[PDB]
């Protein structure tokens, strides 16, 4: 067959051009001439040879050259070399889509296949970013930088920002790559840090100081997400901070001797008691624990007694510190109905 | 208020005057003067051409001699404030040029006109056209319009132009509007008589 | 179909990207990059500027430091696919710049907004404005709105800014909405008390 | 007054600029700077000084320079010098309107006065084109060229075309200047030529040859209008051709001995009789004269006679030559009712 040798020859012309774009030699390439060869290929029902061929050329470049350049930089400027490889791939794929535009508008549209841009993202994801050693090193580098910053060290936030935005784009208008490769081990590492930091604060600080320190960590983790990561990570990290520091120590915080809720009710620390209400409202069974400890103290004081002095004091705590919550209101009202039952 | 239609009229006025014209299109011996920015906005071919990434990016002359002049001229008029005067005879050539230059605004207007005015006398010609220019959208529609007017088209003038492979595709299975379940060999006889 | 609104959106996309930009507007320290053809189509100032008849015709930089930046920037956005977000505070400055640059599309949209939203609290300010910028259309309308709200405006904050010549023009003959035929000297007293 | 000396000084800057445009020295003029001076002048209610001043500067240029250049070319290339003066004025006024654009959009709009373009046309019309000696010479040159072309000479049609299009534009979207200065003496001169040419053809040609010669002159005068003059002159000239050659000789043409209508009815010249019908239908009382002469011959032939041979012959003339006209039909039918009355 003439065309079996002719179409293989017209492809070699386009194959050489794509390879020239990969070498950044696009400067001396003719768009007009190269577009006609791709235009004639699609019209003569030979788009299969062009599409399958494109995949094989891009795969060749990302395995033999791009993957090796990243693997030979694992110890010196890893994130910088990987980001440069990512930017070079994006610049190449745009100009590859530029010359093969007729295939990107006619062939991929009616045959229902991935476009030049999406095809490039899949090969760069599977052969470079998600490749064994690179995938592990990217995870270990990003997690160490966050762990160092939490200790009080200065890290390249921009390098973390670029690596996270790269993982988001490689998910093909999704967060599947960013979640699996970065978010999941990040929340697992963070939970281990927040639990160890919780144990420190419960032994070297007061209950009032603890609540303010948790709020400081909530606002610190929001800043890290907004400046270094994707803003979709804001809710999952805050929930980890809330679980490890509040939820796992709810009864402990309120039962702190000469510092907890009972101590705050005695001394009448209005603004300080309000801080506990603002933090415990974030977690489930938080305000329930505050009510149970309050009812335990209120019932004992009313038992000891006259009663109009207690109701006036607890109404002041309800409106100012507990923001007139219906759960706290029925707890106070329920305890005063119990004192009338006694006599 | 929207003054987009008023602005394009002044730009088209500058185009005729020769004002701000920084590009010329050459088709054999004919010349059309336009603006680089305007052509890049509607047609993605010119957008990729004047992208400063190729040797042809920084030029004043573009040679498109392989395309129809009246088709290219009317398409530039369509890019500007002039509406496309679509007719059954020119739409065949305007769609081909619009497909090459990849103008979304013109490719839709041409396809919609072809699908709307797809008569029994037209479908026979539009099928062979879509089979050459790989337009599966019109290729399927013209095929359906041929199958519903099969016995009227066997005596038609354009019936001789239909290929052997196309005849097999038509008679292949079903959907062909034939009241008698024995018209299929008679259709083959009429094709062998028209093509000889 | 009309694709004029679609085309201008791609041109505005090229403007933000920096594509085909062959002109820059300088206002003190701020810079706005645009296209020579687009600015000439809506504004007749740029059309006469880039006419190849003057020394300033063949240049890349235009200095308009005597005009308001946010006004010029929004007017260029109006020339492109962005609609003008008109408010009582900025319309005063957008009309002045549109009058200088002579953009018909923007001068009408601003005048129509001023005439529509000409309240008792606004008319007092729009009269002194039109008296400075020689806009007889708004000058007559603001004068009529002042005369119909005269007794409400004598106690208003902006009453002190009205000139001696303007006070004579108001009290001059008739049309001033005063139920009692002896309010005229009392209006003069309130002006002499507010201006001192 | 400071401004009485300041505004007079800012005007001198604009006055010098307008004079530079008139000398074609616009190349080294700054639009940006000149526009501000005109902008400040209109805003400060000093547009009167700018408008009155503009009129005086344009008037100075067209009287002292332009008028003198035309008057010094009356014998050598008059139309060429006048057309150049017209083109130079148009080019100057556009650039004058360009720098004084703010006055042309604000001052003339609200004060209801003529724009820069229209003001220039009035001064060029009154001081150059309609000026005594130039106005007479333009009329004498244009009329001589048409009179020469009618004799069989070759004249510059383009020079006539440019001079006529100039007179049309100077009428301010009207034909008042073209009508008074050119059309009126043109129709007066033409009528004198057509009447003398009519006298020649009536003595050296046949009635049939005359009708075809008038049609030739109608088509010749239409060509002259379409190629050298304004197309609004098509109807007035055709009416002059029709009046001088047909209307003034209606009875003469039909009463021509051995050539007229009576001769055509005898010989049965069907297509030749149809030519007379086509020409006489243009003028009032034309077909009426044809009917009166036909009825005079038909009544005498029916009087001499049998009658079925005359009705058959006249029905053939009615349908083929007279295009089944109702006036000719009632004339034939009326004459045959008269023959029945005789006996």
């Amino acid at each position: 067959t003439m065309d079996e040798k002719y179409v293989n020859s017209i492809w070699d012309l386009l194959k050489n051009a794509i390879q020239e774009i990969q070498r950044k030699n696009n400067s001396g390439l003719s768009f007009e001439e190269l577009y006609r060869n791709a235009y004639t290929m699609v019209l003569h029902k030979h788009g299969e040879k062009l599409y399958t061929g494109l995949r094989e050329v891009v795969t060749e470049h990302l395995i033999n050259k791009v993957r090796e350049d990243v693997l030979n930089s694992l110890n010196n400027n890893f994130l910088q070399t990987l980001n440069q490889a990512w930017n070079d791939h994006q610049t190449a794929m745009v100009m590859i889509r530029d010359i093969l535009m007729y295939m990107d508008r006619v062939y991929v549209q009616q045959n229902n296949v991935e476009n030049v841009y999406n095809l490039g993202l899949i090969i760069f994801r599977d052969q470079v970013v998600r490749y064994g050693c690179i995938r592990d090193h990217l995870r270990q580098t990003l997690l160490d930088m966050i762990a160092r910053e939490r200790k009080g060290e200065v890290v390249d936030r921009g390098a973390i920002r670029n690596a996270c935005q790269m993982l988001m784009i490689l998910g093909l208008e999704g967060r599947s790559v960013y979640e699996e490769d970065f978010e999941a081990p990040f929340l697992e590492m963070s939970a281990e840090f927040f639990q160890m930091e919780s144990q420190k604060f419960l032994a070297e600080n007061s209950a009032s100081v603890y609540i303010k320190k948790v709020e400081a960590r909530i606002n610190e983790e929001i800043e890290r997400v907004m400046h270094c990561l994707d803003k979709s990570t804001e809710e999952p990290i805050v929930k980890v901070v809330e679980r490890e520091l509040i939820s796992k120590h709810m009864k402990t915080i309120v039962e702190m001797e000469n510092s907890g809720l009972v101590h705050m009710l005695k001394n009448g620390k209005t603004e300080d008691l309000g801080c506990m209400y603002k933090l415990f409202s974030r977690v489930p069974n938080g305000l329930k624990t505050m009510c149970e400890c309050m009812s335990s103290y209120l019932r004992e004081q009313g038992k000891a007694l006259g009663l109009d002095d207690l109701k006036s004091r607890f109404d002041r705590f309800l409106l100012e510190s507990f923001n007139n919550d219906r759960l706290f209101k029925q707890t106070i009202a329920g305890d005063f109905e119990y004192f009338l039952n006694l006599n | 208020m929207n003054n987009s239609s008023e602005l394009i009229a002044v730009i088209n006025g500058f185009r005729n005057s020769g004002r701000f014209c920084d590009i010329s299109i050459v088709i054999n011996d004919e010349r059309i003067n336009a603006h680089k920015l305007i052509l890049s906005g509607a047609s993605e071919y010119f957008s990729i051409l004047f992208s400063n990434n190729f040797i042809d990016s920084n030029e004043y002359e573009v040679n498109l001699s392989h395309l129809d002049y009246q088709s290219v001229n009317d398409l530039i008029d369509y890019i500007y404030g002039i509406p496309l005067s679509l007719t059954n005879d020119n739409v065949k050539y305007i769609l081909s040029t619009a497909d090459f230059l990849q103008i979304g605004s013109a490719i839709t207007e041409c396809e919609n006109y072809i699908l709307k005015n797809l008569c029994s006398k037209n479908c026979i010609d539009f099928y062979i056209y879509a089979d050459k220019y790989n337009n599966k959208k019109i290729e399927s529609a013209s095929f359906n319009t041929i199958l519903q007017n099969i016995l009227r088209l066997i005596n038609d003038e354009n019936f001789k132009y239909l290929t052997e492979e196309s005849m097999i595709k038509i008679l292949s299975d079903d959907m062909l509007n034939i009241k008698n379940e024995d018209f299929a060999p008679l259709i083959l006889i009429k094709w062998l008589e028209s093509t000889q």
